[PDB]
């Protein structure tokens, strides 16, 4: 399970929560979330995403 | 032969530029910036302290590297001073560059404050990269700011200031921080979170002048009190830069008057971003900005598309006092209702039938963020 951080905002999705009313599963490795994903907090990309711990 | 031609380096310009590349990559492109050109997150300004970053480390790449990704030239440094719409140019002093669409992407800038005395020209806004580091430039060594404002970006200095080492004072006419934004019991419950980090706030008054005063400044507000400071913040608001699309022909109202296909009231001209007024709609923040690149790169590449903004909260940036608010959108009336109490206050607004349509929330309420999200109504019918 692994931290990613947005560059833009600073939201975390964490690997081991999910987001389970996106909906995504806990557990969900950031490769297997859809690639059409935006950040819930100011709509960047997966792009402007970096895994932090 | 003839560029797509932007104007602005910012998260508009830079997202714009990345999605149009998608679709176009053959088109020679051209960015021009008044700036340094480096990628950032203006988000990040407010942050800087509380992760120890200086003005460097919150520059993600240098303007050569972006040139690269974009397959762009990019003017740094280089200020903009009109628009000829007639021949599809811009100027740049003695200087002019023809265009194939032009795109504005440059920003909103912060409102003045008249200030009397001798210091009266000693005020720091921070509203890009280059004015953080000139802020953090004249703070090194010192203890006390004095900051301007009450607003969403007052509030979130105020607070990562204070996580800096700094002392704040805190001074606004407004009756409440983030008025026009917040209902009042949410926003006391932020104001009580600042003053529990050690802001001193000072609301009804303005700043009447600016001193030299031994070791540094001191700031008489209008009510008559002096507050020894440092240097002082300016972030008393924002409003769109609409004077060279206004002297260029273009409509503006209070941004660059734009359709939600981001087109400007004249034929090859764009904007988005913090200048943009989309269908009337002014709204500083990411999310609708994200919205208008994915659209308008759409657009420039051939393939007419439109905005359609869904609902935009607003997460503040105070880790003091939590805080998510989404306003309702203009059209639409409801009563307040105050739940919970203390820190953790959870304010919601209903139309007669009993809707959420809008909210407040601090503390530990911000949790139900997703849930309440659900039921709200988007900012574009
Ligand atoms: C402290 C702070 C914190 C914020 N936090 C958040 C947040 O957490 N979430 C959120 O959603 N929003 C936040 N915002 C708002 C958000 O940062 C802005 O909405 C967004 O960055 C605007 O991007 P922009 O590209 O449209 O404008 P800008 O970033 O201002 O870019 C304007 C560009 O145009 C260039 N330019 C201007 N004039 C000329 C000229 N005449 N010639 C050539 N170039 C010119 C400038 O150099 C600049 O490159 C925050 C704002 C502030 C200041
Ligand atoms: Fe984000």
């Amino acid at each position: 399970m692994r931290k990613w951080q947005c560059v833009v905002c600073g939201f975390i999705y964490d690997e081991a929560l999910g987001l389970p009313e996106e909906g995504i599963p806990a557990g969900t490795r950031w490769e297997d979330i859809p690639a059409d994903w935006v950040c819930p907090d100011c709509g960047v990309g997966k792009i402007d995403f970096e895994m932090i711990e | 032969r003839a560029p797509l031609v932007i104007i602005g380096t910012g998260l508009a310009g830079y997202n714009l530029a990345r999605e149009w590349r998608k679709l176009d990559g053959e088109t020679p492109l051209l960015m021009i910036t008044a700036d340094d050109g480096r990628s950032y997150s203006k988000p990040m300004l407010s942050t800087g302290f509380s992760k120890n970053k200086d003005a460097d480390g919150l520059a993600m790449a240098e303007p050569g590297a972006m040139a690269e990704q974009l397959n762009a030239r990019i003017l740094t440094h280089t200020r903009v001073t009109g628009i000829d719409p007639g021949h599809q140019r811009i100027w740049i002093g003695e200087e002019e560059v023809r265009y194939r669409d032009l795109v504005l992407a440059w920003g909103a800038e912060p409102i003045r404050v008249p200030v009397e005395g001798d210091a009266q020209d000693a005020l720091y806004p921070i509203n890009d990269l280059e004015d953080y580091a000139r802020f953090r430039q004249a703070a090194a060594g010192k203890r006390r700011v004095l900051l301007l404002g009450a607003g969403l970006i007052g509030c979130e200095f105020a607070n990562d200031l204070s996580s800096g080492g700094y002392q704040l004072d805190v001074v606004a006419p407004c009756e409440q921080v983030m008025p026009g934004l917040l209902h009042p019991a949410a926003a006391k419950a932020v104001q009580a979170g600042l003053e529990g980090l050690g802001v001193r706030f000072h609301l009804g008054p303005v700043l009447a002048s600016l001193k030299k005063a031994g070791e540094g400044l001191e700031a008489h507000l209008s009510d008559g009190e002096v507050i020894p400071c440092d240097l002082v913040v300016s972030a008393v608001g924002l409003r769109p830069r609409t004077e060279l699309a206004f002297a260029a022909g273009l409509a503006v109202n209070r941004g660059i008057v734009v359709d939600r296909s981001l087109r400007t009231s004249h034929a090859n001209i764009y904007a988005l971003g913090d200048c943009a007024e989309v269908d009337g709609l002014n709204l500083l923040y990411v999310m609708p900005l994200m919205a208008c690149a994915r659209a308008l790169a759409q657009t420039l590449a051939g393939n007419p598309s439109q905005v359609a903004y869904g609902p935009m909260p607003v997460t503040v940036k105070t880790p003091a006092c939590p805080l998510v608010v989404s306003p309702p959108p203009r059209g639409m009336d409801g009563q307040w209702l105050v739940e919970g109490s203390g820190t953790d206050l959870k304010v919601l607004c209903r139309d007669t039938a009993g809707r959420v349509i809008g909210y407040a929330l601090t503390g530990a309420a911000v949790n139900e963020k997703l849930a309440l999200n659900k039921e709200l109504p988007g900012l574009m019918a």
